[PDB]
């Protein structure tokens, strides 16, 4: 089975840059080597096909090159909507095997996460959970750190965290975190913090709460 | 032969123009019998392995 | 014109089958290839198989071809997949797409997939459908204040969320869903707002939640 | 091919070892109908044409 | 003893036919591929076609295929060539050679020829056998140490003539020259020897020709 | 159908010495590529096969190379029993074709031809024909020019020549050259003379004979 390799795995770049992504086979695919752009919540598009011939439809800014081992796409002049996922896909032997992908972001300056804490509910209390939310508000790059801590004790593994998608008019990211306990463990304690590390920030942030005292 | 080549066929040609035939049994790439005739003019035609008057054409080939 | 329409998201319990069509429109029928592939969320795609319109035969990836059956119908150019014994790794939403126009005549040069179908979401969990409990998102007590609503213990995905019926849509970020330990989904939907604005304009957000024919409205 | 292949062949062979046959029509470089197996393990043999073991295993691939 | 021999010289008019034999021995004949190559008088070689001695079939250069025939005998081991409708332009010697060994599994890398026949001549001319006239070549009457002496070999056909200086005995100092083919469709060579001035008059000088074409042996004393 | 080029037509080397054949072709041939050495009055020999492998019992000396369309036999130091004449056959397809050949000639110093007239015998003149023979024996280089006089008037057209091969003793040549005429044509004139040109010469040498004293 062939296996195909993107690179680099995210490229940040700014409207009107040239964008160039790379695509290598295992083995020769001849230059049935075919490329896909994939917005959320849509299937993928096909942009180039057979290496470097035309799609119907497709801008003219998006073209292919290469030959049997080694592939590239080239998008002469980012377009705002052109920050999108985009995966190379062969079909010169079966099975069909795609690439892992390339997502092409939006690069734009460091911009430090502003955080909120929220306590559990007293509805969801009286059915028996306590639900913390931390959220980490429009910043960049990506990578952020949350740290949550009940009465100074790190917590591991009680937490899941989700990212949205890069927003269209400010390029930033923000990120919700959020801590689950039962009701009886959550009411053994007093301090509720979440600890936040990003790139904006000098040294690690803050947001906390005292129990009941909201 | 890396997958199926053949999405359609023809039920039969002129096996005076035929060159070669190649009979590909299924295999991991392709789960159907495929017929590949190549023409004198090096044209290419995938043929109906089903077909008799296919079966017929091979026969006057290998006993020419 | 050209279409491929996939049949609706399938909920599915561990060792069960599911069967997905995708019907074209619009074009040579026999003229393509149809190729079903999937998605894991947040994963890449992955080659269930074919099919030839023509012939009927399928062509199946090794990993699958013990559980799988690719079959079509010429009277309404449809084109079904079958998989079996199906496992939670099996959450995925599966495409169909065409490959062509082929005839006859054979070539060792293949155009790409051109034309998708919609997608099926198809989920495989011990879980029963149920509707969300939906909590709010407040401060515990500075020009800025943020608000959202905990949109929790739903299955299966997905939920959407607006907030004032659509019309509050600067700094909304509606989150997506985590899978939790329990098999239940949680996402949640937050708003920065001026702080002066709490006490005098009301905020809600609207949860809906099709696959348990669930809609909430939360004023927080 | 730019001449004969087969100087000698196989009245026959395993026939669920074969992956592919090639029937080759005589042209201007090979006076005789040539037919070569290719077998699921990459080895290629050549068979008789006029054989009708040879005949019967193309049948049975055609008919697969 | 490994080997390839061919049927002796030939002599044909145009538009006769020749069949050339070949026979093989010490090797398996069934591996190896025959082929006939010919080579014209002071040329290169050009192939005539070659045949299986397996199946029997031939294949032919398309310059020939109209006209020649090529067959085997898997008794004897023996491969021949018929080239019919023949023209002066088919003069020259034509070979047997073998490649191989092939078997049943197929190959695209090839062998070379490594074994050939002796060769035999073919002759296509207007022509018919005829001994040669010998005359000789001595000076018109000499102050030099070395003179020369010879004998022409005219009008002759066809080809081969052998020359000798007193029976083989006279051999240093010999230039036998090769024949060359007149406007008349005959052929003429010459035969000389350099020996010491002194010697003339004293020791005899005889070139003797032999034209077994046409059983033709002349003694002619210079 | 294919077409084989060797270079040079003719190589005159000492022994000792490296001798580079070339051999092209007018398109790929893969490595089908044959040399074969052929003496006066034998078949030809076969001494590397496939561009460059190595045949039972040829001399380590032949080697061969390729690399493309173009073909390479060397020998890396002449024996006297290398010189004679090199093709180069292809057998990737039919019709087989070779090449035209390179002669190896042995190199030596220039060596003057002592020349000799002969006129006409008494016994083919009672036959109606005069044969008038001029022999340039044991020469170097091959080069030479014979030019026949009668009566002083240049003859052209009636003159045929022969030359020998390189001799084993002395890599000489010897060339005859044989001027014919009618017996009529032949007593109407006295003077018969040939004139030879070579580098061994400072100045044309010429050999006569008169009628009267034959
Ligand atoms: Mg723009």
């Amino acid at each position: 089975e062939i296996v195909l390799t993107q690179s680099p795995a995210t490229l940040s770049l700014s409207p009107g840059e040239r964008a160039t992504l790379s695509c290598r086979a295992s083995q020769s695919i001849s230059n049935n080597l075919h490329w896909y752009q994939q917005k959320p919540g849509q299937a993928p598009r096909l942009l180039i096909y057979y290496t470097s011939r035309s799609v119907s439809g497709i801008p003219a800014r998006f073209s292919g090159s290469g030959s049997g081992t080694d592939f590239t796409l080239t998008i002469s002049s980012l377009e705002p909507e052109d920050f999108a996922v985009y995966y190379c896909g062969q079909n010169n032997e079966w099975p069909e095997v795609f690439g892992g992908g390339t997502k092409v972001e939006i690069k734009r300056t460091v911009a430090a996460p502003s955080v909120f804490i929220f306590p559990p509910s007293d509805e969801q209390l009286k059915s028996g959970t306590a639900s913390v939310v931390c959220l980490l508000n429009n910043f960049y790059p990506r990578e952020a750190k949350v740290q949550w801590k009940v009465d100074n004790a790190l917590q591991s593994g009680n937490s899941q965290e989700s990212v949205t998608e890069q927003d269209s008019k400010d390029s930033t990211y923000s990120l919700s975190s959020t801590l689950t306990l039962s009701k009886a463990d959550y009411e053994k304690h007093k301090v509720y913090a979440c600890e936040v590390t990003h790139q904006g920030l000098s040294s690690p942030v803050t947001k906390s709460f005292n129990r009941g005292e909201c | 032969e890396l997958r199926c080549q053949c999405l359609q066929t023809l039920q039969g040609i002129h096996p005076k123009n035929i060159q070669s035939v190649i009979v590909k049994a299924p295999g991991p790439h392709c789960a159907e019998t495929e017929v590949i005739a190549t023409l004198k003019n090096g044209q290419k035609a995938c043929l109906n392995p089903a077909s008799p008057m296919v079966q017929k054409i091979i026969e006057k080939i290998l006993n020419k | 014109q050209v279409q491929l329409v996939q049949s609706g998201a399938e909920v599915k319990k561990p060792g069960a089958s599911v069967k997905v069509s995708c019907k074209a429109s619009g074009y040579e029928f026999t003229s393509y290839w149809i190729h079903w592939v999937r998605q894991a969320p947040g994963q890449g795609l992955e080659w269930m198989g074919n099919i030839s319109p023509n012939s009927g035969s399928a062509n199946y990836n090794e990993k699958f071809k013990s559980r799988v059956t690719m079959t079509r119908d010429t009277s309404t150019s449809t084109v079904y997949m079958e998989l079996s014994s199906l496992r939670s790794e099996d959450t995925a939403v599966y495409y169909c797409a065409r490959e062509g126009p082929y005839s006859y005549y054979p070539s060792r040069e293949y155009y790409g997939s051109d034309l998708w179908g919609q997608g099926t979401l198809v989920t495989v969990s011990s879980a029963s459908t149920k509707g969300p409990s939906v909590f709010p998102l407040a401060p515990c007590s500075e020009s800025t204040a943020a608000l959202g609503c905990l949109v929790k213990d739903y299955f299966p995905e997905p939920v959407t969320v607006s907030w004032n019926s659509g019309a509050l849509t600067s700094g909304v970020h509606t989150f997506p869903a985590v899978l939790q330990s329990s098999g239940l989904y949680s996402l949640s939907s937050v708003v920065t707002v001026p702080s002066s604005s709490l006490g005098t304009k009301t905020y809600t957000c609207n949860v809906d939640h099709k696959p348990s024919n669930t809609k909430v409205d939360k004023r927080v």
